[PDB]
């Protein structure tokens, strides 16, 4: 059987909000290691990799490795009904066609039971090697979100380039051109100034802002976002899920 | 030209 | 003549917001006892009973019993123009075809005069006996509002059932099933835990969520909502208007 | 060349938001005295006069008098991308066809460069003599904004009349009539009570609420708005830009 | 089936 | 009747 009890239910709510607009249907893979997911958008242009480690759950029971195919929008609609302070439990019968989400208030004065139909999904999973990226940008998630929103109002493509002079986000459109250059502050003296730019080799790649903007739906999960770049690879945009996992977005470049 | 994730990593 | 001075004008604003989306046109009945109203929606499925007792007004002049027919949306549009701290006065000439709403700031530096046309309305009033309901649920209005909103996103009908094990709100729709069970806490230690469930005889009835959700427009009037149920009667959903009256919604069940 | 450095960049953002919905395209005139603009709406019913004095800028370089024709909506879209605490610099080459807006964070950890195409505009400027208006109303901008919004929900025309008994804003429409009378308080004991009404000669004029409401888009610029009226002239609605300038709206009356 | 208020209380 | 700004001030 499957029974996963997550005390911080709001994390699951945020995770679903982060992926439902990128992928319509996807499989959630359960194993003794954790609750995960890997799926590409319909265009195979972007990929999302989610992992909630077993250690983050208060109760974790997964008798056998299993996969639950789900309509992400429907799962999100149900999770939207859980309170931000609710303890959420995912229950499933290995030989079942439905999944149950229990929503429990801390005092227990309220217990909700939401049940959803499971669907068969034959999704394509890709093998992703642990590479050492040439440039890595760790910056405030809110700032990354603003940059993508701002640039997308100007053009459709953003050129991200990292050199010893910092990281530049550039776009051009009908109304003109726009670029934003970020540099590490003298010190990390406040959250807004928490920008770390690691440059091993310079990198410059072009990406679709429409996708970048979808990735920013994970902003509420962390105050920080990490962008990893390499000349021969898709960009990786990562948001940590508390201290129990992550959501990693991969986006193929425009060349 | 927009490349694909599959142009980098295979299934 | 008619001259009713209400110091807490915001109460009238909230009352109108609570009923305008349920009933288009209705009569406001004035008597020495108070300012009231009784009207059913166009389908005769729901009924709203409003009462603002004379004692709650600072000045109350009603020479004779009278009824002012009004377009609730129009009255609401005018009341929306009054400030939340304004003293509101309803004026009318017994032999007139218009009603005047005076909006006065506490300091008097601002006095507004809004005048509206009255309309002739032949509405059906029902006699409602004071029954002793089998089950009564007193709970936070915000929680009741969330429950109705949440359930309506799943299905169209909500089954409300009260037993010694608490009160359950259940719905089923295309995306699946959902139920929420509320129980009294160990103690009423905070507003969120202020739920009282009185069960004399168990009751289980089905209702249209669309109507329940309209009733929740009265939420800003009180931190508490009282739901009274009886097997042979429409459900009663009540919100107290300060300590001077109430708004009671009645909804016929689905059987 | 042209290089204007404004420390309080948010002022420019607010100014553009204040005028973009009234005029589509307009010229910004630069001189040693300041950065200004004068334009009428497409109907020649209203006129906006803007002035940002040179003293308000930290750096002000204007070699020669020049005019930059611009699409106000586009300029606003770019300025929307600047942070509220950013230092904004307007750069232009006297013999150029583009304008550059530099957005710089206080710490300098972020520098944005937004470039826009300039356009040729042959706009009509009017000579406006410094008159001594018969009645002047200085009141909270938020209150003026509410009055216009409220009245516009009732009718299309607002009659503004000032007498020794105060200032009255009146409108009439399909749902009825409405008027708001403001009077000076006993003392100016709080911001909300900061209303000054100077009456030399009584004035009563009618204006299109649609225009008045557009003027209120400048509300975020000041806590105060000044309305100047004269029987033989368009009304003047003024909002001060910090202590470095202003935005004056002129509106021809309905007679 | 949706009942009516009038199926319970009369005018 | 809605007057014009140009009915008061000239260019």
């Amino acid at each position: 059987m499957l029974e996963l009890r997550l005390v911080q239910g709001s994390l699951l709510k945020k995770v679903l909000e982060s992926i439902k607009d990128l992928v319509n249907d996807a499989n959630f893979d359960c194993s003794s290691t954790g609750f995960s997911l890997q799926a590409m958008d319909s265009s195979h242009v972007a990929l999302v990799s989610l992992l909630l480690r077993s250690e983050g759950f208060e109760h974790y029971r997964c008798d056998r490795n299993l996969s639950m195919g789900m309509n992400l929008g429907n799962m999100s609609k149900m999770l939207k009904c859980a309170g931000n302070d609710d303890i959420i439990t995912i229950k499933a019968d290995d030989g079942g066609d439905t999944v149950t989400f229990m929503f429990e208030s801390p005092t227990q004065d309220k217990i909700a039971d939401f049940e959803m139909k499971l669907m068969d999904i034959d999704s394509e999973h890709l093998g992703i090697p642990d590479a050492e990226y040439h440039s890595i940008v760790r910056m405030p998630s809110n700032e990354f979100s603003r940059i993508c929103k701002d640039l997308s109002s100007i053009g459709d493509t953003v050129v991200i380039s990292v050199t010893k002079e910092g990281v530049k986000f550039s776009t051009a459109g009908d109304i003109g051109t726009a670029n934003i250059v970020l540099r590490q502050n003298t010190t990390v003296d406040k959250p807004e100034d928490a920008i770390v730019i690691e440059m091993k080799e310079p990198v410059s790649l072009s990406f679709a802002l429409r996708y970048m903007n979808s990735f920013t739906k994970a902003t509420p999960l962390s105050d920080t976002v990490t962008i990893s770049l390499s000349s021969e690879l898709p960009v990786v945009v990562e948001y940590k899920v508390a201290e129990m996992g992550y959501i990693r977005y991969y986006l193929a470049p425009k060349i | 030209r927009q490349t694909s994730m599959t142009d980098f990593y295979h299934s």
